[PDB]
Order: structure tokens, then C-alpha cells, then sequence
């Protein structure tokens, strides 16, 4: 999710 | 030629720029500090630190670089156009791989020292980690890379291919990655021939060499995640925890 | 060299981009559908349509492409800088010429089929037009072009020269066009040598080949514009009517 | 190669663009007016003007060009990144040098005429200046340059190097200039080899040739600044006064 | 005129 | 100063 | 660059010449006869020949080509300089491999026909051999090669590398072959980049594809050498017998 | 690329060498004597010579050059391989054409003077010929050529194409010439792109320009061959008589 | 381009070949023996030899190399075509210069050792010479050269220019040398740009650096020629005596 | 014939 | 041996 | 002279 946040998902 | 040359030498520029912006440390600064070494006293200070400090320390420094790699990915041409799932799969399994490649810029091969925390230090600052075989494997890797004398453009294109890998499991739109990977392969190869640097294609390390290192890392982590489970839960940066579970 | 290389390889990029943006159909999509053919049943359905339908049908599909060609012109480097009159003269007499060139991308030469209305169809979908000799002349033209195996860059530059023609009558600032045409000729030739594709310059079809086709089209139109004058007045798209009076 | 090719052929484009925008007169316009000469009558009118007019006249025309050179500097890649002091030192001692180089575009060598005030005039319009030896030295200089048949790209890169000179006294961050100068030297040399124009590197005039001319100018000025001190104080443009004290 | 419109005349 | 003005010092 | 360019583009010329002289059939002659096909009647005549004729027939035609390959080897740069033993090992295991590659010039892919005994014939002239699976495997191989559209220079360099293989068992001075192989690899790669043909390196068939074919041939021979042992002993050319024991 | 690059850049070298050996006058010698002009007195001496001397004189000087052109042909790659008849047809109709092209090396354009009999002379040495319009047409031709600033390689390749012309009537194996002509066209075009000199292809004079000159020469000869029939029969060199009947 | 490219890339090949044939030691052999060093014992044996032995020893080893340099000169393109006097002047003053350049191939820079008498030895084998400052100056020179990583082609072209020097006093046909020198300068520069190695032109050591070394050698010789005059008269090779009087 | 001689016919 | 003959062994 | 000999003078 943090990785998803860093991208924009 | 049948492929659009203008399109392929556009990609070469796009990739080199996206790296140039997310290069973390600028190279000239990385080079001028090669005469800035850790004293014999300083080194001892590092190796008498506690394992749960040297792990927590490095895990932050690692996640520092990994964050830049994520930015590189986002600015990479046609990366965002991929599926959201695939976008994660490539980054998760590939971010650690890229960092290991980028290290060769912060690694001086004359003295076998890496630029760590302000100064250049040897293989044995990381003695306190307990995984001092993996460290050696890493330094050996960055030595071979440093031996090739990469340009900053070649780093840009190599790392791009390292990330874009359709051979990574868990890919939904795999065929989509294959196409992107190929254009990047073409762009890399074109630039090498433009610069008479085609020779290095065979000199490049096998795809499994980084498969070894990255997994060898997550292997020694699970040891530490069991020895000091409460430490990694409370201190280790979340992005690190997310990637290396 | 005396001409600015940076200026000429800028133009090459500018033209290729302006085409890339106004390419209507992207090529990879045009290629993957080459295994998507009209069935024997479907084809018969086309050739038993009425002449005033197949004309009204195609005249809309044609004006669809022509609109994109106009956009290409507008985005073309130094086209708008021309006189307003000349700007019209080149487009009017040249738009139809460009489309005929662009067709070679939607034309598969293995089976002699053009990508029409979702699928690939043969020369004989257009039997209902009554001008089935012109159709054959067109398919033969796109065959010769398809035989050359153009790159997308070479299409971009060729079509650019097709439009920019100072030999077109009605030009006010003719000398202005001659200069623009030459820089585009230089840019085309430079890119071909950059890619070892200089061989195709002699292989290119004569300037009169498209003079024949475009006029042969407006000739068969005047027939239809007389057989069904009320149809072309009420149905045919205005831009088509304006260009082919 | 070890330097980033993408970075160096970026600089080549950046420099050529910054010049292209600050080229004052566009070349095609400078060329077509080569059949526009001062009549025998007109010339006499110039040389019977007063010294304090021909000086005030030229000092304005000179400052006109110098202003464009300043713009070139500002748009020059990595010029503004230099120290504010160094930024002044390079411009002050170098602006006059650049203009002398740019003159070769407004100098036709077939008739030894310079494009002055709307038409092409000979060495002897400037008879009224009293420094008619310096004028000859200048015309001889622009002749040698005109003999080399520079491209507009080569003018762009040459003038760039003329400005960026770490051998200029008064530099604070000299090492900073040396680095910028070198990248520009590399970029110039790369572009010349890209165009088979490497031959001209040896043909270029010595660094002292312009040292002579620019100082020879300020020498004859101090004469005029003493003969007509009140004229230069009241009429001569401030930027000129500032640069040539 | 429609062509003139498409351009901006 | 005028030169300084032209640049932005 | 650190390797001598003059030395490597000398090798490229040397190899291309040595092939050019031992090309057996000149290509223009091989192409113009592509409209010279075996009639339906003629083909039947071939497939109703006896197995011991079609074997004896082809074994002579094969040894015809193999003889030319030996000449190619002798004229190949630095082949004779190898050890006498190694010289045999490479030729013995590699001659058959080269011929299979050279066949793609005598193979038209539009009709899947090979130039056999004066005319072009299909896969089924060789029905009488009993090894009609190997024949198909061969035709499929030459199809993939024909799909790449090799130049005559690329054939020259590819076949050179096919012969010079340090991975062949029985080599005395193996290290000597490795060095020769590498220079040829460098020369091949350099020429491909000189011609923008680098793309085909990945398109090339695996090293084992010809390992399969050549061994699959000697496998079906041992069958025939047992069915008609007296035929191969009395009729089959000695050079063939020597190579395929 | 599909054609053998090694084969085409071999031809480029072969042609340039064959010319280099049969260049008659070496260029550096032709240039250094450009300050060696016929005095006003000397010139008058030429134009007051008799028509039957100036014709007999030039007809020998012409046949001098023509002999070298024949040698060029013989040493030209694949010229002798042509049919004996065709070999004559090309030389007969083409030798005079080549000489007219070669003249541009002995023609200084600053003063419009040709290197004749030891010194450089103007258009009016040949006043005594009576065909002083053809002379002017010739000088104008060599001016346009001199304006292009040919290299010695480009002269070598241009003249080669001038000789090898399949559009010449009387050719038996015409198709044989077409093939040779094309390879030379390819070689010429390749070398121009190798040197960024592709621009001159359009600048080249039409095929009929030399058709005019050579026939205009034989036209004025038939006049002289009728005015002084006994002179041309007894004095004019046989090779000249044979070519211009 | 105006100069014949075919002529200049012919010279590049001619020079590289003439060196390749007179390279004395082949490079691969010079490299593989870099792990073949003089033991601590062996070195002492050298430095306790007598001055008149170590001089007589080296003077023979030097004349060994100088002989090869003479062969290089003879095979050098257009060297023999020079005047007999000039031919001597260039060789006499230049042969010693070339050898000093060639040494960088027999000099490993990792350990600062030169390949002397079968093995690699340090700066201090030549302690017994008494001119141990010149030795250091020499080793420093070959270090800078070794730092540039010359190709064998670049050595070939550099040494060619070292020999061909029109700035050498005593030249009769000086202008003849200037022309030959220039073509070699052009050829060198062309090859460097062909290989992206143009960067080294500025990195090259000044013309006076070898002026220093060669004269510094003949200076220390005159000392020895006075200390042991009878030794140099009876033992020293005549060619050495002739060159260094 | 002279031309034929110059070549070798 | 025949192969040896073809080469020169 | 030895140098002259090596060349051919
Ligand atoms: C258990 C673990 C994590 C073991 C790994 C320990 C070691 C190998 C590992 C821990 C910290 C990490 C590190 C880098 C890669 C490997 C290394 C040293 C580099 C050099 C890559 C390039 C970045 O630009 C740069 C300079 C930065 O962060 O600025 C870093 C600096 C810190
Ligand atoms: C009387 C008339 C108009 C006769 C012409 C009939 C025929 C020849 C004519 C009628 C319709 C027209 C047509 C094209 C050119 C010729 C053709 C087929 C192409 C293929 C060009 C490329 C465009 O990208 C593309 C794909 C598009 O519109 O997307 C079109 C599809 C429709
Ligand atoms: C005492 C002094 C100042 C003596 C100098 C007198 C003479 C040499 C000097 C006085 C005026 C000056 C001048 C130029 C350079 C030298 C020259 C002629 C040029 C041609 C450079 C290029 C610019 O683009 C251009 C065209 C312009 O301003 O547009 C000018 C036109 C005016
Ligand atoms: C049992 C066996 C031997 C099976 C193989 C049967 C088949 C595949 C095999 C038998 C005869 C053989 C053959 C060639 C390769 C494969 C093939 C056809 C080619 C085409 C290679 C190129 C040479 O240039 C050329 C033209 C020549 O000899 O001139 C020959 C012509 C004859
Ligand atoms: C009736 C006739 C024959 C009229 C032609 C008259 C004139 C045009 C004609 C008569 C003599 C002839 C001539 C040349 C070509 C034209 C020209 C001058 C050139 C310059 C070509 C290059 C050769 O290298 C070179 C230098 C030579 O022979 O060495 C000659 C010198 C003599
Ligand atoms: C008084 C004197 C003569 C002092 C010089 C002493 C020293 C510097 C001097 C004496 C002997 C001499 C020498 C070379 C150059 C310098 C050096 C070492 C080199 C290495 C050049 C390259 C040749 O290929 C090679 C390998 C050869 O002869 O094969 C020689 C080997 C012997």
C-alpha cells in the first residue's frame, strides 16, 4: 500500500 | 532499418534523463570524495556497533536509495502505462536489483571501498551484520561492474532493463512488458553501437547473479527478523518491510 | 557541411513527431489485425450495396483521414508560416495525395487487402463504386509502396514532401514554398543516409503517379455528382465537397 | 566513451539554440542583402562625418550587438550557475570578443564589405574614426573567419568558447569555469567530428588575436575619451562606458 | 471556408 | 551595475 | 576503443573475401533461377527413385559443397595457424553445420523450395530417403534463416563463427581457438553495428539447433550404413565417409 | 542493408584508384600553377594562329586526354567484363564526355581560365577556332562543376557513371551495363553519404548537358572536316578521327 | 569534405600496417608476461653491475629497438620519397623519440615496471647508470602515455607524427615534410574521430617533453663518453655512436 | 580498330 | 587422411 | 654512412 501510495493506486 | 530511428533515439534520451534526475548522488561529487576515507579508528567504531543497529542503520540507508529507484521507475518511459499490478511486481522484485547496480558508482575499485555515511569504507564496516559473506559477494559484484567502466548513459539504460523484466513471475500483462523490454533492449544496443561500446554486452553479469544477491539478502533478513523480530517491527522503515516481508 | 546539422536533425524530429501525433491509426494495432479478414459472406454484402451508399460511405471514411492530414499540416514545421492562400492551395491539392500514401500502412501486400471498416478487405468490396479501375490503380500503388518497407519516420518525411510542393499552381509566395520544400528534402535525404536507406530515393513513385490517381478520383466523382447530384449535395461531408468540387 | 554522449550532444543542441535565439540578424536576410551596397556618393557622406559622430554612431551600433551577446550568455547552458563575479568578468572582457566573431556573418569577403546601417560598406566608411589601422585589422580578422566557411552551429559553439574562458584574470571560482569550458570544448570537438569539420580546429585564429583587437579598441577609445571627454560622458551608451571605462 | 475554419483564416 | 541589472545581481 | 579498428575491419574484409571466393554458387545466379521449378512430373521421378540412389546422389552433392567449405576454412584468416589436430576437429564437426547455413541462399521461402540439381524442388523430392522428418527439420531451419534476410557479408561472418567454435570437444590448443573465435565475434558485431543490423544477433538460431540437425543426419546415416553397408562402402565419396563414419 | 557493404566500399576504392592512376595531371601540380597565366602578348599570339593550326593543335591535346580516359576505362572495375561491342560503344560516345568533366580540375573559376599548354588561358585563346560559342558553352559547364567543389573521389565516381551509361544506343548486352551502372550508382551515393556530400546529387548537371556539348563539338568538326578535309586526313590523330568520324 | 576520404583512410591503413610489421614485440606477448617479474635477488644483481656494463648493455638494447624504428620509417608511406638528407635528419633526431613512445607498451603502470631483458623490472635496475634522474623522467613519461590507454593504431599514427616533423633543423626540402606531416595529422585526427578518441589530442605530451628526454640522454652520454671513452669506441654499436655522437 | 587495339580486340 | 591431404598434413 | 647504408644512399 505504501508502494501503491508512492505510485498512485 | 524498419523501426523508427527517431523513436528509438528518443527513448535513449528519455531513459538517460529519467536516471539523470533520479541519480541520487551526482557522479562528480561521488568521485572527488574518493580521497575521503574512514580512519582505522572510525572503522573499528562501526564493527563494534550492535547487529540490531547496523541492520537498522543500513535498512534506512537502503530504503533511501530504493525511494529514488521508485522515482526513476515513475519517470521511466512507458512504465506507468503498464498494469498497476505489474507495476508493483517489477518494482518489488527489481528495486533491490537496481540499487546493487547503482552501487558501482559509489564503489572505488582501487581500494575496494564503498561510499558509506559520508566517507569511503571497506568490506569490514559491515562485519557487525553477521552476514559478512553476502557483503563480500556484493563487493565482488560491484567490482566487476566497476571494471567495465560504465558511462552514466549505460548505467541509465542497464538499470532500466534490470527493472523492466518480463521473466518476473506474477505479471498479469506479461506480453505488455515483453514489448516494453524489447524497445529498451533495442535502445540500449543502439546506443552502445553509437558509442562503440557493444563489447560490454557479453561482459555483463548473468541475470541470476542479482537473483542470487537479492534473495541472499532477504534470506539473511529472515534470520534477523527472527532474532530481533520486535526491532524490525518498530524501527525498520515500512517500505523496506513491505518489499522484503 | 555548411548548413546547421542541429537545425536539420531538429526538422527531422519535428516532422516525425507531427506525423506520430496525427498518424490516425497506430501501426502495431494496424498490424495485429491483419488476421482479421472479411468473410466470403461479408464481402458479398458490400458489393451488393448501392452505388450511392458505397460512395457516401467511402466519402465519409476518406474525409475522416483527410481531417487528420489537415492536423498534420498544421503541426508541420513552418507550414502555418506560409501565406494563407498558399496554405490552402497545398492542402487542397495535396491532402488526397497524402492519404493515398498513408494507405500503404493499412494495406497488407501478402493478400492484397486494405483495412476497411474494422477488417481487411480485397479490391472487390469497392465493386459497387463503378470506378473499379481506379480502385485497382490505387491498390497497385499501395503495393509498390508496401514493397519498399517504409519506416514510420520515412512515411512522416515522404508525406511531408508530398504536401509541401512548390510545383503546385496557384501559389502566391511560391519562392517561400521552394525554400521550405528544400529544407524538408535535405532533412529527408539526411535521415535516409543516417539509416542507410538512401536506396529508396530512386525507388519512389513519380510525382505524376499521384497526379493521375487524385485526378482520376475527382473524374469519377463528377460522374457520380451528375448521376446522383442530390445525394452528394445532401449527404457527402462538406470538407469533401469543398476539396473535390 | 566514458562521458555521457547524451549529455554532450544535449549541450551541443543547447548552445546552438541559445545562439539561434540571440543571433541578432538571421543569416538568410544577411545574405540576400549582399547586393545592396553603399553608392560612391553615400560612402563619401560617411567619411566626411565628424569623428565625434562616427564614434557616437558606432558606439551605439556596437552596444546594440553587445546587448544580444549578453542575452546569449544568460541563455547559455551553465553560465548563470557560475559565480556572480565571474559572470561579470567573462562578459566584460569577452563580450567585445564575441561581437568581432559574429561580424564575419555580416562580412562579405568577395568585396571586403561589412553590413553597416542597412547596406554593405567598405573599410573606408570608418575613415572618420582616426583609428583606421584597427579597422583594417578587424576587416582582416573577419576575412580569415569568412574564409573558413563556418556553419551557424560552429559559430554558436566557437563564440561560446570565446566567452567561457578560464584564462581570464579576476575569476573567483576559476576551477568552476575550467570545468564548464572543457565540456564546451568537448561538445565543440564532438560536433566537428560528427560533421567532418575537425580540420578547422587548427585553422582557428590564436587566442591573442582577439586579445589584440579588443585592447586595440579600448586603446583608441581612451584617445577619444580624452579628445572629446564630454561627448563620451553625455552621449555614449552607459553599457559601453561600463565595459570600456 | 470550412478548410479556412479548420486552420484559422 | 547596468551589467549587473541586465543579469539580475 | 582500445582494440585496433584497422585490424578488426581488416578481418571483416578478409572473412568476406574468403567466403566470396568459396561461395560455390554466385547469388545473382541463384536468384534468377527461382522461376525454374521442377514440374509435377519431374518430382514424381525423384520420389520413385531408390533409397540407395537418393542417398548416393545426395551424399555426392553434399560432399560437393563440403569441399568448398574446406577451401573457405583454408582461406579463412588465422585458421591454418591453428594446430593441425584442432584444424581437423573444427572442420570435421563444423563443415556439415556450415553447409546447412549456406543452404538458405539456395532456398526460396515463398514456395519452400531448395535449388536441387538444376531446378528448385520442394521438401518431397527427398521422400525416397526415408528420413523425411530430418528433411522437414532442415527446410524449417533454412526458412528461419531466409526470414532474417542475411547479407552476403553476414553469411560470410556467421559461417566463420559456425566453424570457429572452441566449445568443440577434442581441441588441443583450445585457448588458441577461443582467441580466434573472439576476434571473429568482435568483427561480426562491429560490422552489424556499422550496418544497423545488430538486431539479428538475438534472432540467430541457438547453437544446439545445428547440433541437432548434424547429429540427426549422422543418425539416419548409420541406419542406411547398416541397411546398405556395401553401397556406402563402394559408392559414397571418401570425404563423406571420413566425416560421418 | 541487404547488399554487401564490404563489396560496395570495395568498388568505391577500386574506382577511386583507377582514376587516381589515370588522373593525367596530379591536382596539387594543377593548383600551384594557377598563378602562371598567359600574358596579354601571348594570348594574341594564339588568336592570330590559323584555324587549321588551332584545330590540329587542340585535336592532339584532346586525344592526349582521351587516351588517359581509355586507360581509366580499362582499369575500371567490371568494364572489361562487358561485351567487346558494348565496350567500344560506351568509350566512343562517352570518352569525350569524361574529358569535359575532368577539365574542371584544370579550370580556375576566379578568373575563368583553363590550363592550356603550360599556362592558364582565358576563353579567347580559342577564338581562332571559329566555334567560339561552343567554347563559351564549355567554359560555362566547367564553371558550374568548379562551383560544386568536387573531391578527387567524387570526380572518380562521377566520371565512372558518365562512362557507364546503359542509355547509350548500340548496346548489345544492355542489361549487363544496367547492372554495372547501378552498383556504381550505389557506390557513388554511399560515398556521398559517408562524407555528407549527398547534397550535390541534385546539383549535378543534366544528362543532356554533355549530350549537347559533345555533339556540338562533332558538329563544328564536320564544318572543319569540310573546309580543310585534307588537313584532318593527314594531321589529325587517328584515334580522334575514329571517334568523331 | 574536399580531401579524398579514400586517400586519407588509405594512409591510416598504410601507417598502421607499417607499424604492425615493425612493432618489434607483439602486444599480446608483451602483456601475458606482466606476471613475470625480476626477483629481489635478480634486481640487486643488476644494480651492482658496472656502469660501463650497464651502459654497454642498454646501448645495445636501445640500438635493437632503433633498428626497428628505421624499418618503420622505410615502410612509412611517402618517407622514402623525401630528400636523402631530410630522410637522415628526421631519423637521426627522431628515432630516439619514437622508441621512448614505444616503451609505454612494455611499461606496466600498476607496478611501474618496464620489460627489460626477459622480465619486468623497476626504475632501479638502471641505478648503475649514474643518470638515475633521467631514468625517472623516462618512467614518468611512459606512465602518462600508459595512462591514455593508446590503441595499437594510435601508437602507429602518433609515432608516425613523431618522426615526420618539419620543425626539425637541417631540413633541405622542409616544405615537402610539412605537406607529408599534414596528411598524417589529418589521418590521425580522422581516425580518432572515427573511434571517438579525439579527446586524447589535448592529453598528448608537449613536443618539448621528448626534446628534453632525448637531449637529456645525449647529455649523460657525453659524460660517459668522457669517463669511458675507450669503452664507447670499442663496444658501443656503431649505429648508436652515429646517432648520438 | 585503333580503339580495338588499345583494348585488345 | 583425405581431409589431412586437402589441408596439407 | 651506416644509417645511409640501412636506407640505401
Ligand atoms: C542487510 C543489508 C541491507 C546489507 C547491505 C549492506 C550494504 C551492502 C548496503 C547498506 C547501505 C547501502 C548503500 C548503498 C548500496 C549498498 C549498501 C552499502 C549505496 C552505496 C548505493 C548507491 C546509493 O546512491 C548510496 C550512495 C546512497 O544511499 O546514497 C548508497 C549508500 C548506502
Ligand atoms: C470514390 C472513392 C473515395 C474511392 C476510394 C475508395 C478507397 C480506395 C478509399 C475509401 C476509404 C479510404 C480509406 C483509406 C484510404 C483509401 C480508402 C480505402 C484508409 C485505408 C487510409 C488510411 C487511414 O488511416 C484509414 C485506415 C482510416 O480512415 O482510418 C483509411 C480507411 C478508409
Ligand atoms: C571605435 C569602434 C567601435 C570601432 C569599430 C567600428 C566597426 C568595426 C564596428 C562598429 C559597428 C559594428 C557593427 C558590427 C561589428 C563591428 C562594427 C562594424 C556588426 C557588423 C556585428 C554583427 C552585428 O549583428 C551587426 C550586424 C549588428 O549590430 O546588427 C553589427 C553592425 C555594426
Ligand atoms: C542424407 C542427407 C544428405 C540428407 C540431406 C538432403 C538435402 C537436405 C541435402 C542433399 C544435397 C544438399 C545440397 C545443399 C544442402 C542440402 C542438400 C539439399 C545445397 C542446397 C547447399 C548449398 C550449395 O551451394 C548447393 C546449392 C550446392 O551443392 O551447390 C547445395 C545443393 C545440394
Ligand atoms: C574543337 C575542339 C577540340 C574544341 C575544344 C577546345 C578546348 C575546349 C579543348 C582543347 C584542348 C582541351 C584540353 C582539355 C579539355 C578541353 C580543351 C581545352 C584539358 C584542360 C582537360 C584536362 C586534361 O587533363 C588536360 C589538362 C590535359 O590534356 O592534360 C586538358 C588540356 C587540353
Ligand atoms: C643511457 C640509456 C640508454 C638509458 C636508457 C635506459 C632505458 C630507459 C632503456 C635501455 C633499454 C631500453 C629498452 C626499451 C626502451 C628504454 C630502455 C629500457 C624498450 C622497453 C622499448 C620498447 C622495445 O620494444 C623494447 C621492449 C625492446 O628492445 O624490445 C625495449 C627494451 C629495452
Amino acid at each position: 500500500t505504501l508502494l501503491q501510495l508512492l505510485l498512485g493506486h | 532499418p524498419y523501426a523508427s530511428l527517431t523513436e528509438i533515439e528518443h527513448l535513449v534520451q528519455s531513459v538517460c534523463k529519467s536516471y539523470r534526475e533520479t541519480c541520487q548522488l551526482r557522479l562528480e561529487d561521488l568521485l572527488r570524495q574518493r580521497s575521503n576515507i574512514f580512519s582505522r579508528e572510525e572503522v573499528t567504531g562501526y564493527q563494534r556497533k550492535s547487529m540490531w543497529e547496523m541492520w537498522e542503520r543500513c535498512a534506512h540507508h537502503l530504503t533511501e536509495a530504493i525511494q529514488y529507484v521508485v522515482e526513476f521507475a515513475k519517470r521511466l518511459s512507458g512504465f506507468m502505462e503498464l498494469c498497476q499490478n505489474d507495476q508493483i511486481v517489477l518494482l518489488k522484485a527489481g528495486a533491490m536489483e537496481v540499487v546493487l547496480v547503482r552501487m558501482c558508482r559509489a564503489y572505488n575499485a582501487d581500494n575496494r571501498t564503498v561510499f558509506f555515511e559520508g566517507k569511503y569504507g571497506g568490506m569490514e564496516l559491515f562485519r557487525a551484520l553477521g552476514c559478512s559473506e553476502l557483503i563480500s559477494s556484493i563487493f565482488d559484484f560491484s567490482h566487476s561492474l566497476s571494471a567495465l567502466h560504465f558511462s552514466e548513459d549505460e548505467i541509465a539504460l542497464y538499470t532500466a532493463l534490470v527493472l523492466i523484466n518480463a521473466h518476473r513471475p506474477g505479471l498479469q500483462e506479461k506480453r505488455k512488458v515483453e514489448q516494453l523490454q524489447y524497445n529498451l533492449e533495442l535502445a540500449f544496443h543502439h546506443h552502445l553501437c553509437k558509442t562503440h561500446r557493444q563489447s560490454i554486452l557479453a561482459k555483463l553479469p548473468p541475470k541470476g547473479k542479482l537473483r542470487s544477491l537479492c534473495s541472499q539478502h532477504v534470506e539473511r533478513l529472515q534470520i534477523f527478523q527472527h532474532l530481533h523480530p520486535i526491532v524490525v517491527q518498530a524501527a525498520f522503515p515500512p517500505l523496506y518491510k513491505e518489499l522484503f516481508s
